[PDB]
């Protein structure tokens, strides 16, 4: 029932979630920041979007609004928060 | 390291593991699909088919599984988008681009691009929404009601067809599409298709013009799209049966064309019926066009091209039921006062709205528009400042301000136009290799009447025949040819006829009398004989019977428009051929594109297969490739982009093949490209293995004077197989044993060094 | 006696100083000084067509001096301004040979000659001669390609910043040659 | 040479130089002659009377100051002087 | 005068064409000679290919302006040329 997945995260966990989604024929979406325009998880998804030029380094995986803005612009059904960012965030999930 | 045939072939052993046969099975195909090996062929797609197979996932299978399941040897070809992109950039980087001055990729002005939110654009209701609302008859009635002067922008088509040999790529157009949509929100239409764009898109720029139409369509959904349609052959290069015109119109309408400016290059109405009908069946706006020549101000110019001729012609186009009347002044001949008198009369004579197109080649362009506006013209063709002037349209930016304090306003957004102008000024920089010769207004236009570009094209052509010092005579002859042929409208391809004839007459010391006297022993240019056969149609005054005779040497001329002679094209047959030649996914747009441009279209495809969608490259990269250390970012789709870094290029090997070291988004990557050195001496030879009896090496630095053997030659020991040059001294290299040559590392004239491998013999 | 043109007499919001009445008064004053001719020097090509008609229209009444008009075609409305000046009764205009005209230069004489066809007033000159000179200058100009301006198109922003003749491209180089050649936008606005 | 791109002498098209004899020009009588006969005020008077628009050419001055940083040399002006004398024989002035 | 024994192959300096001479055919653009199609003493017709050049990956074929005779061929295959160099003289 899930067509597209977005991972609100980076690095090994992102790639990991991507790999499962792919094995489930689910299309993948990745987010990245400025110094992560190199990080490998960006290239392991079907689609990759920058979370706002403006948004800095750590804060850009925290920005609830901008990340959801991305999720809409792609028609994503589901977000996997991974671990250690918005993964425990209440406001983000709501 | 390479693979030897002496051990059983094992590339990689792959193993998957999970809770269920279903999950491990889908773990396997996933890892199989990520697998990529090159330089050799693999059993990869085979296994993929095996895993996917329901009978394998069933578990019930036996040893006879492969022999009984014939689908497993039916594997689909594997293209690679990314590699082909690397291949293109590599080629252009090393061996340059045709007609582009081989220079290091320039560091242009950045000049970032103005954009507008697509949700805002979606809220705009312009002339496109008006066509969908009130039909083509109703758009016309709306136009003639507008007190403001409505503009058509020509930046996407005519503007660069004039100034840049039509080289402006889709990429630069799509980049400002959203800004343009806002800027021209109240515009009548954007001219973005037809003329040379079809031809030039497929051939030179190697991009699909249909893609350009379709993408601009989505991005600019509020303004009318307009194309220029030549009555005889839509956008082709020869003649066509009527069903080719119809098809192309139907499919042009479907992909987003709303306004078709239909013109005949002789103002022959009868050749304009097909395009007209077709456009009407498509429910789109059909613009009926009068081309301007002569000078209605001057009664000595012609007894034919008078005010009464244009009036008569206009009323015939009205009874033909064109929704709009276009005046195509393709040579910028419409003088200010002429404009005011012509339009004024045309307003009174017909009820159609008048749409005026001029070129600024005399420098009086804006004056002409200003006068036309005064006389009540409904629509004019303009371009943004930086893409205007000279052989292009008059500038919209300045027309805007030129009108200040006069009783009629040009309905547009200047602020926007300034911005568009800035964008087009930086972008034009990319096209510097295709800049026109012309840098100045030219009023000799008014005597020889060469349209658009030609007065430079023909000078180039006249220099080729060594008449460079006698161009005035050529220009003089062009004018005489016009009267010799009976005073004709001169637009492609009729103007080509006159230029060809003129070149021909000057080159052959021929005048109006000798062309008839000696004509029995003269091979007149194909374009004139063609013209005198009836193949562009009928010129207003007809053909001079004796001049026709002398040129035709007894060939029949047509007794009707070129169209009625040809069989309808069997399009099913066209589809059959294409689907066989290609994969499978073929469309109607593919079909007429083939019909209209067979050889060109076939070449577009061989390029698509080899290099992919070149139209997605930014223009600098497309023309120059990449320099060392550079990173470029190629937009494939929303969220899908290739980040490529060129790291270094190696010296060429013994085959002139250079190795490019790329990084393609996170991955190391190596590509090979043959370098056309221009001469051969810079090739890096492999060092001979010294303790190898097969490998023959070079004993001294020298040259390859002569090559005597190639791959697969068998002669006895002591055969003189390679002649060298030590230092003004020839030494004849001989074979140590009877055997066969495996590799010859050199060709005649290559520099060699001490210990370089030359020959290998078994 | 020369009057340099700035502002825009067509736009009452542009200036309550550089109005028609200011120009008339300055003309009458220069006539009082005993100049033999009245020049209008439009150095920044700011004399819009309808403004030309009105200004020269009003000046012919105010003073008895013949009027000598000089503009630059930097906005691309040069010829229009001239044609409109001629309708207003202007005596002498500054033109240049086609191949030496346009953009920051004066309007093309060659172009004006024909532009006026059908109109009440003819340009007194020899086009066949002008065409012939034009060709000559077209080749000679070629010897000076290292000195060509960067300007290859008309610029209507001159109505905002009023930068005279050359300056625009000159001032861009200074900006580049000072590490501001990116933000020439704010320079243009700062000039204004 | 200053401000000139160090490169081998570029190829130039041949300039046909149209030429008028000095006696044909010595016979002309234009605005120069009028000033000698009538003075500045008379020249002004004569201008006011003319129907035609009169012109002042700027090729030798303001045209190349605008387009070519005023670099046009005497020599290039000198070569067409005699043709210019003829073309603009009815001109008001030459800037 | 000493002939250089192919130690540059193409770095021969071509005399520039007298542009006011009809018999002189000069190079319109910089580029390379791809194929010499005629030699000295040969009779040619008008519009006959004499020479093929390659400028920027584009091949132009240089043709005889008038019926006549080749009197000097200035280039060989592979030689580079600059705008204005004499290539052929025909009468
Ligand atoms: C030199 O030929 C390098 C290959 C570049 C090919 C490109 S693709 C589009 C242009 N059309 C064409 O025939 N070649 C150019
Ligand atoms: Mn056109
Ligand atoms: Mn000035």
């Amino acid at each position: 029932q899930i067509k597209k997945l977005l991972v609100a995260n980076r690095g090994e966990i992102a790639i990991r979630i991507f790999r499962a989604a792919a094995e489930l024929d689910i299309s993948t979406v990745a987010i990245y920041s400025n110094e992560d325009k190199s990080s490998l998880h960006r290239y392991k998804a079907d689609e990759s979007y920058l979370v706002g030029s403006d948004l800095g380094p750590a804060e850009s995986y925290l920005n609830i609004e901008r990340i959801i803005d991305v999720a809409k612009q792609a028609n994503v059904d589901a977000i996997h928060p991974g671990y250690g960012f918005l993964s425990e965030n209440e406001q983000f999930a709501r | 390291a390479e693979i030897s045939p002496y051990y059983d072939s094992l590339l990689v052993k792959l193993s998957t593991h999970a809770i269920s046969f279903k999950q491990a099975e889908e773990k396997m195909v996933r890892s199989l699909r990520e697998m990529r090996i090159r330089g050799v062929k693999t059993n990869i797609p085979f296994l993929i088919n095996v895993m996917k197979n329901k009978k394998f996932t069933s578990g019930d299978y036996t040893t006879k599984f492969i022999e009984e399941t014939p689908e497993l040897f039916d594997i689909q070809p594997s293209l690679d988008r990314g590699t082909k992109t690397l291949e293109y950039i590599g080629n252009v980087t090393i061996n340059g681009f045709p007609n582009v001055e081989k220079r290091p990729k320039p560091d242009y002005e950045l000049a970032s691009i103005p954009t507008v939110s697509s949700s805002k654009i979606a809220s705009f209701s312009g002339t496109k929404q008006l066509l969908d609302e009130v039909g083509p008859k109703g758009v016309a009635e709306w136009v003639k009601k507008q007190d403001d002067v409505l503009l058509t922008d020509t930046t996407f088509r005519d503007a660069h067809q004039s100034l840049l040999a039509t080289r402006v790529r889709t990429k630069d157009m799509i980049n400002i599409a959203s800004k343009t949509a806002d800027v021209f929100k109240d515009g009548f239409s954007l001219e973005m298709w037809g003329g040379a764009t079809f031809d030039v898109a497929y051939n030179f720029l190697k991009e699909n013009p249909w893609e350009r139409l379709e993408r601009l369509r989505k991005a600019i959904p509020n303004v009318l799209f307009q194309m220029l349609l030549r009555a005889s052959n839509a956008v082709g290069y020869k003649n066509y049966p009527d069903n080719v015109i119809h098809k192309f119109v139907q499919e042009s309408a479907k992909a987003g064309i709303d306004v078709f400016r239909i013109f005949d290059s002789l103002n022959w109405v009868d050749q304009m019926k097909v395009a007209n009908e077709a456009v009407q069946e498509a429910g789109k706006i059909s613009e009926g066009t009068i081309c301007y020549t002569g000078d209605i101000l001057n009664p000595e110019r012609s007894n034919i091209y008078t005010l009464e001729y244009y009036v008569k012609l206009a009323k015939e186009l009205e009874r033909e039921g064109f929704h709009i009347l276009a005046i195509k002044d393709m040579a910028g001949l419409l003088k200010p006062k002429a404009a005011y008198e012509l339009i004024g009369e045309l307003k009174s004579a017909v009820d159609l709205p008048i749409h005026l197109h001029t070129h600024d080649t005399s420098g009086n362009g804006l004056l002409t528009y200003k006068q036309a506006i005064d006389a009540g013209v409904d629509i004019i063709d303009t371009a943004v400042a930086s893409m205007s002037g000279l052989t292009s349209q008059p500038s919209a930016n300045s027309l805007y301000y030129a009108l200040n304090g006069f009783p009629r306003h040009l309905r547009t957004d200047i602020e926007g136009m300034e911005s568009l102008s800035h964008y087009w000024s930086t972008v034009r920089t990319y096209y510097s290799d295709f800049e026109s010769d012309i840098k100045s207004p030219n009023t000799e236009i008014y005597q020889h009447e060469m349209p658009g570009g030609q007065y430079s094209n023909l000078s180039q052509q006249a220099k080729s025949l060594g008449l460079g010092e006698r161009f005035d005579e050529v220009k003089d002859m062009y004018r005489r040819v016009n009267f010799l042929f009976g005073d004709i409208v001169k637009v492609a391809p009729s103007s080509k006829v006159v230029g060809d004839m003129a070149l021909y007459m000057v080159q052959n010391d021929l005048d109006e009398q000798s062309v008839i006297t000696d004509g029995y022993k003269l091979d007149f240019p194909e374009s004139v004989v063609s013209f005198f056969k009836g193949e562009i149609g009928q010129p207003v005054n007809g053909f001079n019977k004796d001049l026709q005779a002398v040129i035709l040497k007894g060939q029949e001329a047509l007794t009707a428009r070129p169209g009625e002679y040809l069989e309808p094209v069997d399009f099913e047959k066209v589809r059959e051929l294409l689907e066989e030649e290609q994969q499978g996914p073929v469309t109607e747009q593919d079909i007429i594109s083939y019909v209209l441009y067979p050889k060109v279209y076939e070449q577009y495809i061989q390029t698509r297969n080899q290099y992919g969608n070149l139209s997605l490259l930014d223009t600098p990269t497309f023309f120059f490739g990449m320099r060392n250390g550079e990173t470029v970012e190629i937009e494939i789709d929303k969220g899908k982009r290739l980040i490529i870094k060129l790291e270094t290029i190696s010296e060429p090997d013994e085959n002139g093949n250079r190795t490019i070291y790329y990084a393609m988004n996170g991955q190391a990557r190596r590509i090979y490209i043959k370098d056309e050195n221009v001469h051969t001496n810079a090739n890096v030879k492999p060092k001979a293995d010294k303790s190898n009896p097969s490998h023959i090496g070079a004993q001294m630095p020298g040259s390859v004077t002569e090559v005597k053997v190639s791959v697969g030659e068998t002669v006895k020991a002591n055969q003189p197989l390679l002649i060298t040059e030590a230092m003004k001294m020839e030494t004849t290299i001989q074979a140590p044993f009877d055997g066969v040559i495996k590799q010859v590392t050199v060709n005649n004239g290559d520099t060699i060094a001490t210990g370089d491998l030359l020959i290998e013999i078994e």
